[PDB]
């Protein structure tokens, strides 16, 4: 069924999963036309399709043709993304093909059970968590090639870059999750956190930049405060 | 005018006889049910007094046969038979008629309620969904489960309704799975109309035979089978005119019968508050939309 504190050390197990994050796939802003009636204009989006367990992420770039000419396109959105979740199972040799995927949001529990109509087997589930994953915008890399995208295309990043040689999935996917919350209660502070310390960089084929294990540990705690500094200034604490 | 004779009522049993029902004491001098209006299936079905527990009943057309009831004290059951020699058959319900031991059908002649109730339903095609071919009636009662329900155990004594599922490969075209989701008119129009039932006909008969069982033996299956067939319309954008007028006919009635005090268990409200008031056919449902705003405001 669906997916919450109590079966969480199930995400790391061997059974293979995917998170599916639909939050940025139909992007806009909105702007006021010159009759001073109000508009949208789309740009590009992304499915976020993870492994928790390995890292795995298959951004799929959702360029804005697809939506040229389509009506209700909030809704369209959902069947799009099980659409190419769909495609990407089908793509991947049965023995990496998810035994479950979890999707972040419950509106796209039918849309992509019945995409995944061919596929019994695979159990489609909600989660009770609140995972940050809407700020992968706010990954500079992954921003950077959704907004260059000129055409539909799958890039394909491991979200942990090489913590997992030293660290296991549960304690990464922490980290993950708490980086993510970082940079969507406050970006500018979690990113000036992040990148402070000029000596310390991000290699050409990572992510986030290459810290030591105790680095990380006071980046970590540099990021818990943020959340509670923002949480104290939200609610007045 | 037909008969539906009985030996006797050694059990005090309220009985039912279409929409209409009367209560017979243990061992009342009770022969049966005579003036059975000809040209309509009709259904007759018992709940005894000292167990409410299994309404079951007999749908059965007088033009197929002479069909009587005799309890059987093994199975504790009044159980309908089929009597082969006319003659006998003709002369003991004669002497049941002479000596006034038969309730009389009590059709009042302004009242069309049962045709409209019944107007697609035919015994040939109840035979189908109720397996039992050695009888020209067939038993319903609360309990039975229905093939999807069971695919979700005895399948000899199953209702073998026409399986809907709107999440199965066979509801959704490959290709076209949020059009054929968000509106079912393939479904209905190619799969099931074209494909299975054949005509609309066929298909308001197991829709409304679906809610009698519903009505008169609380089965619950069937209750899903009818909401489900009314959701797969209401939830199609492309329907014959035709079919929309006769469905508002077929339900207005449904709900004009309903026990008032029955409406909390025989109505789902999500379908009907999605098939009023969201679905393509949110407009197409006048009558029937006026008397459920009217008798049961509460549901919606
Ligand atoms: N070595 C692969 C990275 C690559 O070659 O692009 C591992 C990988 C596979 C699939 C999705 C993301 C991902 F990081
Ligand atoms: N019980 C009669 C013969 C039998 O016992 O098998 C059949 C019958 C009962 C009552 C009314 C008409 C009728 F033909």
């Amino acid at each position: 069924g669906a997916m919450n504190s109590s079966n969480y050390a199930e995400l790391f197990n061997n059974d293979i999963k995917l998170f599916v994050d639909d939050t940025n796939v139909y992007r806009v802003t909105v702007h006021k036309t010159f009759e001073g009636n109000v508009a949208t204009k789309a740009i590009n989006g992304c499915i976020f399709t993870l492994n928790p367990k390995t890292g795995h992420l298959f951004l799929k770039i959702i360029h804005t043709s697809v939506w040229a000419g389509q009506k209700r396109l909030s809704q369209l959105a959902k069947w799009k993304t099980a659409e190419e979740v769909s495609a990407l199972v089908r793509s991947l040799p049965k023995e990496e093909q998810p035994k479950q995927i979890i999707v972040t949001r419950k509106a796209m529990l039918d849309p992509l059970e019945v995409h995944m109509l061919d596929f019994p087997n695979i159990a489609i589930r909600p989660t009770e968590l609140r995972l940050p994953f809407s700020a992968a915008m706010s990954i500079d890399k992954l921003s950077d090639v959704v907004m260059k995208a000129t055409e539909p295309q799958m890039v394909l990043f491991n979200i942990y870059d090489d913590w997992l040689d030293r660290i296991s999935s549960y304690t990464a996917f922490s980290r993950l999750t708490l980086l993510l919350r970082a940079l969507k209660t406050n970006e500018e502070s979690a990113k000036m956190i992040l990148l402070s310390d000029p000596t310390i960089t991000i290699k050409s084929y990572h992510l986030w930049p290459s810290f030591t294990d105790e680095q990380w540990i006071t980046i970590e705690s540099q990021m818990r405060d943020l959340i509670l500094t923002e949480y104290g200034r939200k609610y007045n604490v | 005018m037909n008969t539906v004779p009985f030996t006797s009522a050694p059990i005090e049993v309220t009985i039912g006889i279409d929409q209409y029902s009367f209560n017979v004491k243990e061992n009342q001098p009770f022969h049966g049910i005579k003036d059975i209006p000809i040209g309509h299936v009709h259904v007759i079905h018992f709940q005894h007094a000292d167990n409410s527990s299994m309404r079951y009943g007999y749908w059965f057309d007088c033009r197929m046969g002479n069909f009587y009831i005799q309890y059987d004290p093994k199975d504790g059951l009044y159980k309908m038979m089929e009597e082969r020699d006319g003659a006998k058959f003709e002369n003991i319900v004669h002497n049941f008629k002479e000596r006034q031991m038969m309730v009389s059908y009590p059709k009042i002649d302004e009242d069309d309620t049962w045709y409209n109730l019944t107007e697609f339903v035919q015994m040939d095609k109840i035979r189908k969904i109720v397996r039992k071919d050695e009888n020209q009636f067939s038993y319903v009662d609360s309990s039975m489960t229905t093939v999807q329900e069971n695919e979700l155990s005895d399948p000899a004594h199953s209702l073998n309704y026409t399986v809907i599922n709107f999440k199965s490969r066979e509801a959704i075209r490959p290709g076209h799975e949020m059009e054929d989701f968000l509106d079912k008119s393939y479904y209905l129009n190619t799969v099931m109309l074209q494909g299975i039932f054949k005509n609309s006909s066929n298909y308001f008969g197991e829709l409304q035979f679906a809610f009698l069982n519903a009505m008169f033996f609380g089965n619950y299956g069937s209750s899903l089978q009818w909401h489900a067939m009314i959701e797969l319309i209401c939830s199609s954008a492309t329907v014959p005119k035709h079919m929309l007028d006769k469905l508002d006919e077929i339900l207005y009635y449904q709900i004009k019968t309903l026990p008032e005090q029955y409406s909390d268990i025989l109505l789902n409200e999500r379908v009907w508050n999605i098939c009023l008031y969201s679905s393509f056919q949110k407009n197409s449902l006048h009558n029937t939309e006026k008397i459920m705003e009217n008798k049961y405001p509460e549901l919606l």
